[PDB]
């Protein structure tokens, strides 16, 4: 080719790179990037590292990892612990909040009025009474002591009075 | 719910599981490593001759 | 010669992180109490199911490893190096001397004689085990440095093995070989079988204790 | 419900409960809870 | 203070049966994985 710079176009030179992306047997190679995201704790969240994938919440931890470990679990072979692949940093794993839900009746021949337990749920999670067994909404808190009416649980046990 | 849980218009005196709860994902995160080899494909794209 | 391992050759199977527990795994390992060759100073040996291989002395007279099926051209083949210099992990199609080696002036690298397609490169007394296996695709190698108090005997102990590298490669193996630096101015062999093991982890999270469960009855 | 059309001879197994295809991911779905039947005959007399 | 095996026996097998129970959520029971989060993305929903 001789070339020169007052050639009309489709006859001045072209740079060219054909790429071809070939596939033979191996285990692996190249690949695109991986996106990421920031590092929230303490909310029920659903996180992602490197394909460990689960739900919960996520907090700093007191474990010591050996260099070359990726993440821990427990008895029973649940994921309690993981490292994260940029800060190099151990957090512990929380599962996120859940129990079941009891309404205590006096009865509706008697009333309507209704109170809530949400058991083995802290009370910020959701007048306002914290027993043992759980959380407990729409009952007053007592100082004295009846025979056990409805069971509560842990000792606790509530009551129609009086109209309340 | 006690009702429809029992299928019964009248209730007596007790406790009754009725439901679960659970709070959900606020979000998701994803994470991984930095970056070291992104191909410095300057050197193909970018010669000099 | 022949000789006896203790416990010897228990590697982390996984990156799994454990507190104190005990845990139950199958995979490759080398039986306890085993029959080792015994080598002094070196000849091809078969691999059929990835290879324990310790060693021992002050200087560095074992200078790597060479990996394959016919450890010449017509096929590819892994090579590891170390010159005074560091490591040079290599994948190529050679032509490998039947007798290859390194020389100690200080020069060196009768090794090959060829370095063609090159498809994988890299550059950069004392006890040295090594475990190498190759399982899809890839070539991992654990290692551990103990130092011993004696020079060039198999000793005692429990010592578990981390890590080291992986290679995505592809190739094939079925044979290996040793390198040595020569005169001019000890090592093992075993080999891996499908087991059973009770690794016992510490609260750090490294394996102290292990048993066979496949050598007697109390096991 | 009849749905009358013509389509090309190939995607003649893209009408069917549940599958992937340029013609049934883009142009026409079936549920996979279909319940009914397809009847395709050959037209370019037509 | 230097026998209890009846008050043990009962603690013993009941945690023993609740590991049983959680260890069961990781087998296949023949299918492709344990994680439904893998059945949801390496399958189509079909
Ligand atoms: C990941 O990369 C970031 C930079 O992209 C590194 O962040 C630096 O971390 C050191 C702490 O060791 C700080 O002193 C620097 O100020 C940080 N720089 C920036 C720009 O953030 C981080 O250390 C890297 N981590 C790993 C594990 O590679
Ligand atoms: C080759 O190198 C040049 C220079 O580093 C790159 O040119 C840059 O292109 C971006 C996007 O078009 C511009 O914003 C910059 O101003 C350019 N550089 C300069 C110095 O002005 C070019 O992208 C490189 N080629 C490839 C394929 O990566
Ligand atoms: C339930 O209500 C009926 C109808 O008002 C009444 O006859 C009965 O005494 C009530 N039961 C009680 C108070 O236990
Ligand atoms: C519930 O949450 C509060 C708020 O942090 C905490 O102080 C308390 O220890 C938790 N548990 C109980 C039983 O109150
Ligand atoms: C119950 O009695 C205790 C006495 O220690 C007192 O501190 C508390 O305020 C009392 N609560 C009510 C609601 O009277
Ligand atoms: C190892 O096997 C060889 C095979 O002949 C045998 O001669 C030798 O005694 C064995 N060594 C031990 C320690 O069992
Ligand atoms: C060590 O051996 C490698 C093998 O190719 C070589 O690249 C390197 O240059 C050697 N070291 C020195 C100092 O030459
Ligand atoms: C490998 O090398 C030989 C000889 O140098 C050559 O004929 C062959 O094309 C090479 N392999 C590839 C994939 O190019
Ligand atoms: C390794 O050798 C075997 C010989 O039986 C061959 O079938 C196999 O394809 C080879 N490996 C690869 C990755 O080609
Ligand atoms: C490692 O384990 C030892 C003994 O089990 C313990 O004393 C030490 O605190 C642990 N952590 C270290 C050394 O960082």
């Amino acid at each position: 080719y001789g070339f020169q710079p007052t050639n009309g176009v489709g006859y001045q030179p072209y740079r060219v790179v054909v790429l071809s992306f070939e596939l033979l047997h191996a285990p692996a190679t190249v690949c695109g990037p991986k996106k990421s995201t920031n590092l929230v704790k303490n909310k029920c969240v659903n996180f992602n590292f490197n394909g460990l994938t689960g739900t919960g919440v996520l907090t700093e931890s007191n474990k010591k990892f050996l260099p070359f470990q990726q993440f821990g679990r427990d008895i029973a072979d649940t994921t309690d612990a993981v490292r994260d692949p940029q800060t190099l940093e151990i957090l512990d794993i929380t599962p996120c909040s859940f129990g079941g839900v009891s309404v205590i009746t006096p009865g509706t021949n008697t009333s309507n009025q209704v109170a809530v337990l949400y058991q083995d749920v802290n009370c910020t999670e959701v007048n306002v009474f914290q027993t043992r067994a759980g959380c407990l909404i729409g009952a007053e808190h007592v100082n004295n002591s009846y025979e056990c009416d409805i069971p509560i649980g842990a000792g606790i046990c509530a009551s129609y009075q009086t109209q309340s | 719910e006690t009702k429809c849980t029992l299928k019964s218009f009248t209730v007596e005196k007790g406790i009754y599981q009725t439901s679960n709860f659970r709070v959900q994902p606020t979000e998701s995160i994803v994470r991984f490593p930095n970056i070291t080899n992104l191909c410095p494909f300057g050197e193909v794209f970018n010669a000099t001759r | 010669a022949y000789t006896n391992s203790f416990t010897r050759g228990v590697y982390y199977p996984d990156k799994v992180f454990r507190s104190s527990v005990l845990h139950s795994t199958q995979d490759l390992f080398l039986p306890f109490f085993s029959n080792v060759t015994w080598f002094h100073a070196n000849p091809v040996l078969p691999f059929n199911d990835g290879v324990y291989f310790a060693s021992t002395e002050k200087s560095n007279i074992i200078r790597g490893w060479i990996f394959g099926t016919t450890l010449d051209s017509k096929t590819q083949s892994l090579l590891i190096v170390n010159n005074a210099t560091n490591v040079v992990i290599k994948v190529c199609e050679f032509q490998f001397c039947n007798d290859p080696f390194l020389g100690v002036m200080e020069s060196e690298f009768r090794v090959y004689s060829s370095a063609n397609n090159c498809t994988f490169e890299y550059v950069s007394k004392n006890l040295r085990e090594f475990v190498f296996k190759n399982i899809d695709g890839y070539f991992k190698i654990y290692s551990k440095h103990t130092p011993i108090n004696l020079v060039r005997d198999l000793p005692q102990g429990f010592s578990a093995l981390e890590p080291l590298v992986d290679l995505p490669i592809g190739i094939n193996i079925t044979r290996f070989q040793t390198l040595l630096a020569l005169h001019r101015s000890a090592y093992y062999v075993g080999y891996l079988q499908p087991r059973t093991f009770l690794l016992k982890y510490n609260e750090n999270g490294t394996i102290t204790d292990a048993v066979d469960c496949a050598l007697d009855p109390l096991s | 419900y009849a749905d009358s059309f013509v389509i090309r001879g190939d995607e003649v197994r893209q009408i069917a409960p549940g599958q992937t295809g340029k013609i049934a991911d883009y142009n026409y779905k079936l549920p996979d809870d279909f319940t009914g039947c397809v009847i395709a005959w050959n037209s370019n007399n037509l | 203070s230097s026998a209890l095996g009846k008050l043990q026996d009962v603690v013993n097998q009941n945690a023993q049966a609740l590991n049983t129970l959680v260890k069961q959520l990781s087998s296949n029971f023949g299918a492709i994985s344990s994680v439904l989060n893998d059945i949801l993305s390496r399958l189509d929903p079909p």
